[PDB]
């Protein structure tokens, strides 16, 4: 159970490396999502994603429709005012048609836009027909960043947006990573642990 | 010199610069330690030759 | 050549996608040539589909 909807996650391997220094974080809602968009639908789900036999969709992630046959522009904004790191992420949807595309978003040349004081970057999607992954032909292509204390971070769009719902604070400590393991989990203590169990020894040699 | 997206190399660097330092530490104390004794031992040897 | 101004290449896979655009500029010559040709490679699975 990685990513039910097939797509490109950029940056995966430097997201683990600096995953592999924390030790908690906070879970956040960054824009609600019963007060952020009034003149967007926020109900929109995929059969890839299913949960209990019916479909659904992410809960960190928002997708966003146009309403009442418009999408209008949106411009929105976040000030990081928690004296810690936060991770925000988000994505940029590719449908299989120009069909598909004009019946969703009600437009033919989309942009995304994401700036911060030291971050900038645009999106626009591209329309084609791809082989079927779980079933679907359209892709999704995420993407994060770190936000420091103080800054803001801004978001435009027309088209195409799935827009951040939930974000992190992270805390840093040292002696931590993450291993790959088939062991079972135990009630007990120890100072070492490797793959395939725990070592209590003093030895200096393994 | 890394930039932000660059930890993985960063992290590569200082392991290679902590394992060489570490090793070559290792060898000059060694090397000290056991030379300390071969010396002492040679001296004392001299003396017993001397007195035979 | 081409009868277009406009052009697009597009090659996809299952976990592979690419889009390409012609670009129009003079040159240097290299080998008596002041057009390019830029070349591109990929590892296709058993039982995958390239477009
Ligand atoms: C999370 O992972 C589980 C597996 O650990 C996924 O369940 C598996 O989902 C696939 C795709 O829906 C199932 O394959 C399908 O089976 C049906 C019926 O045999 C077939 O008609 C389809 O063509 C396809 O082959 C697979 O059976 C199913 N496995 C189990 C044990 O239920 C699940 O979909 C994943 N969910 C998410 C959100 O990633
Ligand atoms: C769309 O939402 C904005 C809030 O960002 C609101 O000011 C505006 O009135 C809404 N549109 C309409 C037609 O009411
Ligand atoms: C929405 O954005 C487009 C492109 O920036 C602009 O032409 C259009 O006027 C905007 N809509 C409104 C209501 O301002
Ligand atoms: C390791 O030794 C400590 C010291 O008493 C003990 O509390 C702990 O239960 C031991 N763990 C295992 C797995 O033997």
């Amino acid at each position: 159970n990685g990513t039910c909807y097939p797509g490109y996650f950029a940056d995966y391997e430097e997201l683990r490396e600096q995953l592999s220094s924390v030790s908690s974080f906070e879970r956040f809602e960054i824009f609600p999502k019963e007060s952020s968009w009034p003149n967007h639908t926020v109900t929109g789900v995929s059969a890839s994603c299913s949960h209990n036999g019916k479909s659904s969709f992410y809960r960190n992630l928002l997708w966003l429709t146009g309403k009442n046959g418009l999408y209008p522009n949106l411009s929105k904004s976040y000030a990081n005012n928690k004296e810690k790191e936060v991770l925000v992420l988000w994505g940029v949807h590719h449908p299989p048609n120009i069909g598909d595309q004009r019946a969703l978003y009600h437009t033919e040349n989309a942009y995304v836009s994401v700036v911060s004081s030291h971050y900038s970057r645009k999106f626009t999607p591209e329309i084609a027909k791809r082989p079927k992954v779980r079933d679907q032909e359209g892709r999704i292509n995420y993407y994060w960043t770190l936000l420091e204390p103080g800054d803001t971070i801004i978001f435009e769009a027309n088209g195409n947006l799935i827009a951040p719902r939930y974000a992190f604070a992270l805390s840093r400590g040292f002696g931590s990573g993450i291993i790959t393991s088939n062991a079972p989990m135990d009630e007990c203590d120890a100072k070492c642990q490797t793959p395939q169990g725990a070592i209590n020894s003093s030895l200096p040699f393994q | 010199e890394f930039n932000k997206l660059e930890r993985r190399m960063e992290n590569l660097n200082k392991k290679v610069d902590d394992g060489f330092l570490d090793i070559w530490t290792y060898n000059a104390e060694l090397l000290v330690l056991l030379e300390n004794e071969r010396t002492l031992d040679f001296h004392d040897s001299n003396v017993k030759n001397l007195y035979e």
